[PDB]
Order: structure tokens, then C-alpha cells, then sequence
């Protein structure tokens, strides 16, 4: 299937509190690879997984002075955002940057990313055509009319189509083994009390990976989707997933409603009802 | 490897 | 605009009293990315919080992990207390071991 490599960048200001802290995250099909944070007692670029490490020095000193310079553009960046936002000089912002590729299974560019954003909002971001720009208010109009002025997007054109995908190609190499991890969910049904007549069936999905999963509660055939309740899916803390879906039923018909987990690492969906303690 | 982006 | 931040507590494997567990308060769709978070233990700050490293979301948004070493027994009470710039005040979330 697809592939992507894309880098999360951002700086925020601090005015009377130093340098704004610049942050540069790199991933391979959404997992982070590598990492550069300004605030580190000594800033280089660094290796985020193991399949990483076998990178020479010298990729290591080119990526880290790569990194020094976008930050220099990112302060910059935030000196002129706040001039064309007429902002105080005293306040904190931000500014983040995507930018990468995403390239489909035969090797081809599905999608080329630069976008902006100032302060959590679009500021300006490169068109599907890898031409032109769309600018999200006034101010980013002005970016817009520079970089046509610069040529801008023929030498970021460049980057995606051929460094971006290029390199991509390489870290799937060393990473494919280590990206290819599949866990499946290991499901199970909880009891709990409601006032009255009502118990809770709460179906747990524990240890899966990737955190793509989808949970339904059926009575009878029929989906019950209005009344499940249901959390965001979120970390374990140890590389996998966790998440629960819970319906709230009639005290003794425990047994009429089946729990079912839909996941990429199962063959067929998992089904399951609650059943009391052995 | 990332871009080197230019200025806003 | 300023996003409210989400908070989730819970722990890392299902809770069992008198074992050895991890607590999380995952926080997520918040910005700007300063943020402080507290993890207490019957009212009280817990030392040794770690946090994972900041991240964002394709809608700009960030998030990040705390977490704790910890042994749950059936009476004491666990909470992350969040702090951020888009809230008027710090907001409490308190574990629940069913959740």
C-alpha cells in the first residue's frame, strides 16, 4: 500500500524567556523516526528508532545544520507574523510547518505537503498541482505573492517528487521489518451497576497496534449506533493502543448483546458477550 | 531528510 | 483560536490491588503547547511524572503523555490536574479503575 515521510515542525516564542523553542519531528508512515528539539543540552538531530542508527556521522551533522537553519527561518518566520498580524512584541506564538510526500505502492507521488499555520490556524499551504499556493487570510497573501516572486514552489517541487520520495524509499528499507508490526486486539467484556434496572457492558480492546480499530455493540444483528458510549483511542504507553465502547442494557439480558472488534491484524472481526467470573 | 524551507 | 485540551486517566494494564501498575493522563487537542500537568494522589502531587515528548496533529493540535509509577488499593484516589492558557481554570480529572 501507500508510504509517507513527513516532518512536523514548530517554534513558539518567548519573549523574556529565551530563544523560541524549535522542535523538528520526522516520520515514516506516521511513526517518528527522528527527532531534533532545541531545548536539548546540546541540539542534534537524533535517531528515534533503532533501524535509524545504522546512519553514518555524516548524515547526522548535514540533517542537524539543516535543522539549525529552518530555525533561524522559523524565528524569522515569527518576527514577520508578527508585524503582519500587528501584533505586540511581548505576546507568545507559534508557527508550525508539515511538510513531506506521500507516495502510493508503485512508487509514483500521491500527495506533496507544505502547509502552514500561525498560532493553530492555516496560514498558507502548496496546492495538489505542486504550483500554487492557497493563502488562508490577508496577511498570508503576501507570503504567497513572495514565493511565486522566488520560484518558490519549483525548488520545493524538486524536494517532493524527488529527494522526499528518494529518501523515503531508503528508510523504508531499513525500517520495513520494524514498520511492519501488526498486534491485534486482546478484547474482554466489563460488568458495572446502574441505578435501578440498568447494568453498563463495557468492551475493552487492549495491546493493539496500529491504533486503527473500530468497536460495536449489536442486539440482535442491529448495530447500536446512538447510545454506546465509547473513549478515544489512546496509548498504553508501551507502543500499543487501547479502547472501549459500552452500552448501557436491561438488568438480566447481559447475554442478548455481543461485543464486535474490527482491526487490520484480524483475519475475522472478534465477537464476544459478557461473561460472569469463572 | 527534511526541506530547507525559506522565509514567510 | 485557543483549543481546549482533552484529558484521559487511566491505567496502563487493568487495575488489581496491591499490584504494580502505571497511571496515564493522555492530554490532547490543546493549543498553544504550553501546558502543566499535575498527577495527585490523594489530593497530593505525585513526584515522579514523566512526560513523553510533544507532538502535533494534522489540525495543528497537540498533545502529549504523562505518566506515573503506581500500586492501586481499593480507597486511594487518583487524578490529573491540567493547566492551560484556554481554560480560566486548571481542570481536575479523577481515575476511574471501571474506565
Amino acid at each position: 500500500g501507500p508510504h509517507s515521510l513527513r516532518y512536523f515542525v514548530t517554534a513558539v516564542s518567548r519573549p523574556g524567556l529565551g530563544e523560541p523553542r524549535f522542535i523538528s519531528v520526522g516520520y515514516v508512515d506516521n511513526t517518528e523516526f527522528v527527532r531534533f528539539d532545541s531545548d536539548a543540552e546540546n541540539p542534534r538531530y537524533e535517531p528515534r528508532a533503532r533501524w535509524m542508527e545504522q546512519e553514518g556521522p555524516e548524515y547526522w551533522e548535514r540533517e542537524t545544520q539543516k535543522a539549525k537553519g529552518n530555525e533561524q527561518s522559523f524565528r524569522v518566520d515569527l518576527r514577520t507574523l508578527l508585524g503582519y498580524y500587528n501584533q505586540s512584541k511581548g505576546g507568545s506564538h507559534t508557527i508550525q510547518v508539515i511538510s513531506g510526500c506521500e507516495v502510493g505502492s508503485d512508487g509514483r507521488l500521491l500527495r506533496g505537503y507544505q502547509q502552514y499555520a500561525y498560532d493553530g490556524c492555516d496560514y498558507i499551504a502548496l496546492n495538489e498541482d505542486l504550483k500554487t499556493w492557497t493563502a488562508a487570510d490577508m496577511a498570508a497573501l503576501i507570503t504567497k505573492h513572495k514565493w511565486e516572486q522566488a520560484g518558490e514552489a519549483e525548488r520545493l517541487r524538486a524536494y517532493l517528487e524527488g529527494t522526499c520520495v528518494e529518501w523515503l524509499r531508503r528508510y523504508l528499507k531499513n525500517g520495513n521489518a520494524t514498520l511492519l508490526r501488526t498486534d491485534s486486539p486482546k478484547a474482554h467484556v466489563t460488568h458495572h451497576s446502574r441505578p435501578e434496572d440498568k447494568v453498563t457492558l463495557r468492551c475493552w480492546a487492549l495491546g493493539f497496534y496500529p491504533a486503527d480499530i473500530t468497536l460495536t455493540w449489536q442486539l440482535n444483528g442491529e448495530e447500536l449506533i446512538q447510545d454506546m458510549e465509547l473513549v478515544e483511542t489512546r496509548p498504553a504507553g508501551d507502543g500499543t493502543f487501547q479502547k472501549w465502547a459500552s452500552v448501557v442494557v436491561p438488568l438480566g439480558k447481559e447475554q442478548y448483546y455481543t461485543c464486535h472488534v474490527y482491526h487490520q491484524g484480524l483475519p475475522e472481526p472478534l465477537t464476544l458477550r459478557w461473561e460472569p467470573p469463572p | 531528510i527534511n526541506f530547507d524551507f525559506n522565509t514567510i | 483560536i485557543q483549543k481546549t485540551p482533552q484529558i484521559q486517566v487511566y491505567s496502563r494494564h487493568p487495575p488489581e490491588n496491591g499490584k504494580p501498575n502505571i497511571l496515564n493522563c493522555y492530554v490532547t487537542q490543546f493549543h498553544p503547547p504550553h501546558i502543566e500537568i499535575q498527577m495527585l494522589k490523594n489530593g497530593k502531587k505525585i513526584p515522579k511524572v514523566e512526560m513523553s515528548d510533544m507532538s502535533f496533529s494534522k489540525d495543528w493540535s497537540f498533545y502529549i503523555l504523562a505518566h506515573t509509577e503506581f500500586t492501586p488499593t481499593e480507597t486511594d484516589t487518583y487524578a490529573c490536574r491540567v493547566k492551560h492558557d484556554s481554560m480560566a481554570e486548571p481542570k481536575t480529572v479523577y481515575w476511574d479503575r471501571d474506565m
